[PDB]
């Protein structure tokens, strides 16, 4: 990333403002985030497309709870070859407590951790 | 000494066996409600009383209903958001594990958390 060159999808404001709404664990920066990424000249092939439906509106407590929703996420393979094992752990430990999926990714896995703490 | 209130409890049942054998029935059940079978007697013409039981020997006719409970197990209650939560929560009363939970509250759902 450079002044001159060209635009990125990761530049340094989206990066602090992500890490501050999850440190803080404030819903507004998140919301101030998605305001600043969802904003930028079209970068990507879905940035040229428009939501438009035609129903009316419902409140939002109607809507599916969160847990049904965040069982549909997983985080990809990421080898402990690249990955340090200390985010590997984390990213397990984090995931297997919402209920949701993690992964392996290549590189096998330590056979001593094949039991919770 | 048990065995006292065990035999207290013995005596007044075979008592009540024989006054059931007296009358002619063989069974609680068809005995219970049945008031026709209970009488009024005065005290005498000296006390002059006039107390009237038959306030409590009215007997309403019950229709095609028995007159007793006839249902097993207890009157249910309808299902709160926690049996949601309970089809959630699985891995930890499988494998004792933490979890963490996040839903949508309203007033119209009590005892939150209470069957967990």
């Amino acid at each position: 990333f450079r002044k001159s060159g060209d635009r990125h999808g990761w530049e340094g404001g989206v990066i602090h403002t992500l890490q501050q709404a999850v440190t803080n664990d404030s819903y507004t920066t998140f919301k101030k985030y998605s305001e600043q990424v969802n904003k930028r000249p079209p970068m990507q092939l879905r940035d040229l497309l428009e939501l438009r439906s035609t129903k009316a509106p419902v409140p939002v407590d109607e809507v599916e709870s969160i847990t049904a929703i965040r069982k549909r996420f997983i985080t990809p393979g990421m080898s402990m070859g690249a990955l340090s094992p200390e985010a590997h752990g984390t990213l397990n430990v984090a995931m297997n407590r919402i209920g949701a999926k993690s992964d392996s990714g290549e590189g096998g896995e330590d056979p001593a951790r094949f039991r919770p703490d | 000494t048990p065995e006292k209130v065990v035999n207290l409890f013995t005596f007044l049942a075979e008592e009540v066996r024989e006054i059931l054998a007296g009358l002619g029935f063989r069974s609680l059940n068809e005995v219970i409600g049945r008031t026709d079978l209970l009488h009024q007697v005065s005290r005498g013409a000296e006390h002059l009383d006039d107390l009237d039981l038959n306030p409590r020997l009215a007997q309403v006719d019950p229709g095609e209903n028995a007159r007793y409970c006839t249902l097993q197990g207890r009157n249910e209650v309808p299902d709160t958001l926690d049996a949601r939560i309970v089809a959630d929560a699985r891995p930890l009363f499988e494998e004792g594990e933490k979890m963490q939970l996040a839903y949508n509250a309203r007033n119209t759902q009590r005892a939150i958390g209470t069957r967990l």
